[PDB]
RNA sequence: CCCGGCGAGGGGAGUGAAAAAGAACCUGAAACCGUGUACGUACAAGCAGUGGGAGCACGCUUAGGCGUGUGACUGCGUACC
RNA sequence: GUAACGGGGCUAAACCAUGCACCGAAGCUGCGGCAGCGACGCUUAUGCGUUGUUGGGUAGGGGAGCGUUCUGUAAGCCUGCGAAGGUGUGCUGUGAGGCAUGCUGGAGGUAUCAGAAGUGCGAAUGCUGACAUAAGUAACGAUAAAGCGGGUGAAAAGCCC
């Protein structure tokens, strides 16, 4: 038991998405918001 | 272990003189094409030239089936706006005939610096006499 | 043993004068002072006056001989680039380089 | 009226290969000054051909 | 960012990509797209959890003797000679100390050993229990442990 | 001290652990521009590489037919976003 | 510009029928290796004995990682017997990478396990600086005009007389 022998529990402390940072993650060019169109835009998308 | 390469510096050349008189120019220039490249020799090399020295003589009297002595027709370019020459068959073996026979194996060769220096190899005479007797030439009955 | 002259940030682009040190590139010292006396460059006043230069610390700083001296290394390297400006036509305003070069010259007995 | 690619360094120096400068063959050596000098010019000291013309 | 709002230069009619602002974060000397703001990154602790947590980490203490209890801790005179000397007779060097009514003079005697600390018994936190090599508790500050943690 | 125009700029000497720390001064990357050396290149056509591959140079190390540089010739091959 | 077999050429090297060979792909098989998903030995705090089968991929979804700066671990550890950075070489992993070491450099660097992000650039007629290209090319700003002697000076078509 020390400051650097303490772990999380397995599968609490998932990564989380980083967006237009190259082809190989996945979610580069456009991340994840597909091509040309309103939902696409900065601050896009319709009300509720 | 590597497949075997042929050595430009090392690759043994024969020579030989062919008799084109009543031979079929197509037929003949194949295989004046395949022997100057070396097709026939087990130590055959795409990118090394293998082949070997032939002389052909009476390139005047070489055969053409058909209408081709007179239909067949050679086309060349001079690079002017006009430009566009033409000569039959006959007009080209009274001219010139040696090029009947350079015409028809150039061809037939590959094309590129080795094809070119392959061409090399081939001396087409148009009469029955050569002066590469000190090649001591071998008859082939091609 | 080899002895260095140089000048830097001599008021000439390094093309001009690479024209002048490749006419002198491994002569005798004293051929290629004859060389640059008589060529029509004002590259060659500049390293005439740097071979000399070579010369003269061979003698004081290595008591070396002008019969054995030639000029074994020679080169000219780009040197700072001056920037101003040049009005041009409709208001635009153009960039002038007046380069640079530093002239080395090496002497040796070899 | 101008490029549509930057040459290369290459073709620059392929250009210039016509632009090296060419030396003096020789000096001439005045029979009696003895200086060199270029031929058929006088020498720095005012001498041609060995008749020490003007040199004030 | 300091500067004027105007446009650098016209939309169109210049080889120039359009720009609208001197401030931009594309260009030099002005910018952050998402420039920090100061914020508090406390988190909660339920108040079980942060009980759990303690007793967890005082039953590894023991199972690893790392605890130490004595009847009593203290110093005659609030001395760093003397703490020392006492630390050395007990083969202590990197301890933390917790009693139940924190003595100035012990208190004094520690401050100046940097890998010495004095604690009350309400002072405890589930870092200091875990950093220091080993913890030592007197018998008051025992029983203030077991019923603040209950 | 020496070359130079009682220049600029250098070469010595000296200081310093270091002057390739010399004031255009810590470290000193890339584009870009040069000198030297090895190899290739003036009958050969194209995204300039890739697969094959001779020759040359050099290094081996207990001939060991290996490594490194170059790349004649040859199959295929029309950049990226 | 042959320009209506890709070409050479072909009277079969064309066409029809029949037959037997061979060439021919990243298809199939062989040999070695990696990974995903299934069932079986309740094996096993599970790797396998094995065992089948799968593995082109845009938008997009899911899973697992590398490295960078900073905080704890760290008043620890490495370091003037040479840190970071720079530049080579060798080795190494499926990859992002890692390890060692020559030279340069001359004072900081940081394991492990966790924590937090101004965390990764080739493009946006992106922004700033530097440096190329065209090129030693255009041009040297009114076609009112210069020539010579002497002087000074390291040097005079341009300065002085």
């Amino acid at each position: 038991m020390r400051l650097n022998t303490l772990s999380p529990a397995e599968g609490s402390k998932k990564a989380g998405k980083r967006l237009g940072r190259g082809i190989g993650s996945g979610l580069g060019k456009t991340g994840g918001r597909g091509h040309k169109g309103q939902k696409s835009r900065s601050g896009g998308g319709v009300r509720r | 272990m590597k497949t075997f390469t042929a050595k430009p510096e090392t690759v043994k050349r024969d020579w030989y003189v062919v008799d084109a008189t009543g031979k079929t120019l197509g037929r003949l220039a194949t295989e004046l094409a395949r022997r100057l490249r070396g097709k026939h020799k087990a130590e055959y090399t795409p990118h090394v030239d293998t082949g070997d020295y032939i002389i052909v003589l009476n390139a005047d009297k070489v055969a053409v089936t058909g209408n081709k002595r007179t239909d067949k027709v050679y086309y060349h370019h001079t690079g002017h706006i006009g430009g566009i020459k033409q000569a039959t068959f006959e007009e080209m073996i009274a001219r010139r005939p040696e090029r009947v026979i350079e015409i028809a194996v150039k061809g037939m060769l590959p094309k590129g610096p080795l094809g070119r220096a392959m061409f090399r190899k081939l001396k087409v005479y148009a009469g029955n006499e050569h002066n590469h007797a000190a090649q001591q030439p071998q008859v082939l009955d091609i | 043993m080899e002895t260095i002259a140089k000048h830097r940030h001599a008021r000439s682009s390094a093309q001009k004068v690479r024209l002048v040190a490749d006419l002198i590139r491994g002569k005798k010292v004293s051929q290629a002072l004859d060389i640059l006396t008589y060529t029509n460059k004002k590259a060659a006043v500049l390293v005439k006056k740097v071979l000399e230069s070579a010369i003269a610390n061979a003698e004081h700083n290595d008591g070396a001989d002008i019969d054995d001296l030639k000029v074994t290394k020679i080169f000219v390297d780009e040197g700072p680039s001056m920037k101003r400006i040049m009005p041009r036509a409709k208001g635009r305003a153009d960039r002038i380089l007046k380069r640079t070069s530093h002239i080395t010259v090496v002497v040796s007995d070899r | 009226a101008v490029q549509q690619n930057k040459p290369t360094r290459s073709k620059r120096g392929m250009r210039r290969s016509h632009d090296a400068l060419t030396a003096v063959t020789s000096l001439s050596v005045d029979k009696t000054s003895g200086e060199k000098h270029l031929r058929h010019h006088i020498t720095a000291d005012g001498y041609y051909r060995g008749r020490k013309v003007i040199a004030k | 960012v300091t500067g004027s709002g105007k446009k650098p230069w016209r939309q169109k009619g210049t080889g120039r990509a359009r720009s609208g602002s001197i401030k931009s974060p594309i260009w030099r000397s002005g910018g952050v797209t998402f420039a920090a703001r100061p914020q508090d990154h406390s988190q909660k602790v339920n108040k079980k959890m942060y009980r759990g947590a303690l007793k967890s980490i005082l039953s590894e203490l023991v199972r690893q003797d790392r605890l130490i209890v004595v009847e009593k801790f203290s110093v005659e005179a609030p001395k760093t000679k003397l703490l020392a000397q006492k630390l050395k007779d007990m083969a202590l060097e990197d301890v933390l100390i917790i009693t139940g009514e924190l003595d100035e003079n012990l208190f004094l005697a520690a401050r100046n050993l940097h890998k010495v600390d004095v604690r009350d018994a309400t002072g405890i936190d589930p870092v200091s229990l875990i950093a220091f090599d080993k913890v030592v508790m007197t018998a008051d500050a025992v029983k203030q442990v077991e019923e603040m943690l209950a």
